[PDB]
């Protein structure tokens, strides 16, 4: 798929900001650099000299995750059309900056100056203040340079979920028009504009977590299943469900999607002359009730136990 | 043996309207039995770790208060201070 | 008739009989039954209250397994209690 | 002798939502079986064994069962 | 690599067969016979013996 | 009803498991069921806390080393 | 932040010394810290049970030993 | 009785005091009280890292992650 050509002026100042680690990796071994604003996309640069540009139509969704509650910042872009550059093509492309954390030194080889008592989580916490504080600029600025064409969008960490779409359990974060996740890489994205109805599977007495199918308003693409959702997010995800106000049911059997969305791209018009989704929601004689004339007939045995 | 008459009793006090089937009420006589069991066995355990040879209401207060979580302990021990309070009062 | 000087539906001369019959302890006492019965009753009336909401919000009558199951997973406190249990059908 | 159905152990990775086994889950999941089995059947048999009599009923499962956390 | 549970075939396993979906009567205890569970001093005496063996383990 | 595994050859099971230790029992049909519904339930458990072993290390396949590491984290091995 | 946040690094790993632990990173200090104030919270509430229906005001260590023996 | 150099006794007991201010205000503990709370923390603590690294190194990884930590507490129950 073509691109668009980027142009840089001279004229003025643009924004920049260095120290970011692009994902995916162009070569094989990871690689860091900076990142400029123009006045079509953005230019990723790097002492390789790695021209990205990224369209700012190009854009669907700006991804931005700070770095307090986690130990690397990222700004992740979705791009509607997916580019080559490195002898590879990408369709989401982040740039992630890291405060530093120890990995090793157990006391094979560990200094007796974690006692020094340094303190410096002060300083740690001011190096997160001034990251914080720089990307804000950023922000602020490149909103004022696109002339509000497209928006980012910041997600809801503090109701969050736990889940496992991908083969790797992870945690899922809402956004205001979207539901990403791009800590884990690969990245997983979704818009919420673009779903019709959810389905949950695996809802029964007493279990760890449950199943979850995100059925889109196109059947050319398979439903995606998110597994490993846990109890204690059931419902307030439908507390978030009912703010974009999308359409959610349950069911306990797991189900072929595979076939559910061969039988809607061949034959459409049969699937909603049946009812459409219609799918989502004898006793007595399986499960006597009980007779209210059954009593029993020994009273006042209580005997007393005196004083 | 079988506490349905009381239980459909409560029944009829909070919702009079409803009823029960048999395999429910069944599931609600062996529920009954084992938490009772297990406050029963916390309170034959406390007979012995405060030396007291009898069992008193203080016993069983403290046995809700421990297997209860936050809010269902303390509404319980309100009912049992209550009923207590009542038979206290002749 | 003591149940009616505690003031609550459940005998509270059953559980003292019960009680004493487990042979738990030496000395039984006189204050101790009274109590279990209170909270035994408190207990028996949310459970009914909750599973009667149950019922009302699923349209019937009567409580069946899946009401019972529906009001404990809509309440923490009783997932957190007795989320450890094993009943499916009958 | 290890008569478990494998559609039965089939289903039950289904409830499970597991996606992908391979061909030697079924031995290990029967071993397991068996493995919870025999110390409940032991704890039943030692139940109705001291009540007096030959019957294994219900009860002497749960009783059983309540040693665990499971009622 | 390994075998599938989703798609095609899961179906097949729940098919409904009179002759395995049902129990058998073999050592199984007539609902005419009565039959009294244990007394309290009896299972606390078989489970204190049987916690004791547990610290043992001797069979194996 | 759709349920889950056939009731004869689990009875088959127990009776077998059951005669290993102890000869000439008297079985209750509520009994078998509350074997055959626990032993699902527990299986059910231990069977969902393997798939989250099993994704935790990057995996799509289930594989015997999930099931003894969550047996081992459980407490269950002596 | 609180009153005061809870226990400090290289604390967290000696303890990490103790066990087989290789490869400490750098968040788990904070779950650390939640998940003690949990545990600490679940069994102090049964501490301070027993030393209230023990009538006394002093927690001694045998109400230690028996909450941490009914949780087992 | 080997559990001491591991954690400083003034944060212990300044947390102790952060947790009794919430449920029951102005009790007392003796030492012994104390000596033991901490062996029985430590104890705890020291399995749940044991756990944490089994999960770990079956991650194919040999580096502790706090994803370790959650999938340890959610088969324990926490």
């Amino acid at each position: 798929v073509k691109q668009d050509s980027l142009v840089i002026n001279l004229n003025r100042s643009n924004p920049k900001l260095k120290d970011l680690y692009i994902r995916p990796n162009i070569a094989q071994k990871r690689m860091q650099g900076s990142l400029e604003a123009h006045v079509n996309g953005f230019r990723f640069t790097s002492v390789r000299g790695d021209k990205v540009d990224i369209l700012y139509n190009n854009i669907k969704h700006a991804l931005f995750q700070p770095c307090d509650g986690e130990m690397i910042i990222v700004l992740h872009f979705h791009l509607k059309n997916a580019i080559m550059f490195g002898k590879k093509r990408h369709t989401d492309v982040q740039f992630y900056t890291e405060v530093g954390e120890i990995t090793t030194d157990l006391g094979k080889h560990q200094h007796m100056h974690d006692r020094d008592d340094l303190y410096a989580e002060q300083m740690e916490r001011e190096m997160r203040h001034k990251l914080k504080t720089a990307f804000k600029n950023f922000i602020e600025k490149v909103e004022a340079l696109t002339k509000e064409e497209l928006e980012f969008e910041v997600p809801f960490r503090d109701l969050g979920f736990n889940g496992a779409p991908y083969r790797s359990t992870c945690l899922l974060q809402p956004t205001s028009s979207a539901l990403v996740n791009a800590t884990e890489w690969p990245p997983f994205v979704v818009t919420l504009d673009e779903v019709e109805l959810i389905h949950f599977e695996r809802v029964q007495f007493h279990l760890k977590n449950f199943d979850m199918v995100i059925v889109y308003k196109d059947y050319s693409k398979k439903v995606t299943m998110i597994n490993a959702i846990p109890v204690a997010s059931l419902d307030p995800i439908k507390e978030w469900l009912n703010s974009c106000d999308l359409k959610y049911t349950e069911g306990v059997q797991s189900l072929n999607w595979t076939k559910i969305m061969k039988t809607i791209v061949d034959d459409p018009e049969g699937f909603f002359e049946q009812g459409g989704w219609s799918f989502l929601e004898e006793s007595e004689i399986e499960d006597e009730t009980f007779n209210p004339s059954e009593d029993d007939y020994e009273e006042e045995e209580e005997d007393s136990d005196e004083d | 043996e079988s506490y349905s008459i009381y239980v459909y009793k409560v029944l009829k006090q909070v919702h009079p309207d409803t009823g029960i089937s048999s395999k429910a009420m069944g599931i609600m006589n062996s529920f009954v039995n084992d938490i009772f069991e297990r406050i029963a066995g916390e309170a034959s355990r406390l007979a012995h770790y405060n030396k007291r040879s009898t069992i008193t209401s203080r016993e069983i207060q403290t046995a809700v208060r421990l297997l209860l979580p936050g809010e269902l302990a303390k509404h319980a021990v309100s009912e049992g201070t209550k009923a207590v309070t009542k038979y206290t009062s002749s | 008739t003591r149940s009616s000087r505690a003031g609550l539906q459940f005998p509270v001369g059953r559980v003292h009989r019960l009680l004493r019959k487990g042979n738990y302890s030496e000395r039984v006492g006189a204050g101790a039954p009274v109590y279990l019965a209170a909270v035994l009753e408190y207990l028996t009336a949310e459970i009914l209250e909750l599973a009667g909401n149950a019922a009302r919000d699923n349209k019937k009558t009567r409580i069946i397994p899946r009401h019972l199951q529906l009001a404990i997973r809509n309440d923490e406190e009783l997932n957190k209690l007795l989320g450890k249990v094993t009943i499916a059908q009958g | 002798i290890q008569g478990i159905t494998k559609p039965a152990i089939r289903r039950l990775a289904r409830r499970g939502g597991v996606k992908r086994i391979s061909g030697l889950i079924y031995e290990e999941t029967r071993g397991v079986l068996k493995v919870f089995l025999e110390n409940v059947i032991r704890d039943a048999v030692t139940y109705t064994e001291h009540a007096k009599r030959k019957t294994v009923t219900a009860m002497d499962v749960v009783y059983a069962l309540k040693r665990q956390g499971r009622t | 690599d390994g075998e599938e549970l989703i798609g095609d075939g899961m179906e097949r396993d729940y098919r409904a067969i009179p002759e395995l979906d049902a129990y058998e009567a073999e050592g199984l205890a007539l609902d005419d016979e009565d039959v009294e569970e244990l007394t309290a001093s009896q299972r606390e005496a078989a489970e204190r013996a049987m916690r004791q063996r547990d610290r043992e383990a001797g069979r194996g | 009803t759709e349920l889950l595994i056939r009731k004869l050859p689990f009875q088959r099971l127990v009776r077998e498991i059951a005669q290993d230790f102890k000869t000439d029992l008297r079985f209750q049909s509520s009994a078998v069921m509350a074997l055959q519904e626990a032993c699902e339930a527990y299986l059910v458990g231990l069977f969902e806390d393997t798939n989250l072993c099993a994704i935790h290390a990057k995996r799509v396949t289930i594989m015997p080393k999930d099931i003894q590491l969550a047996r081992r984290i459980r407490g269950e091995r002596a």
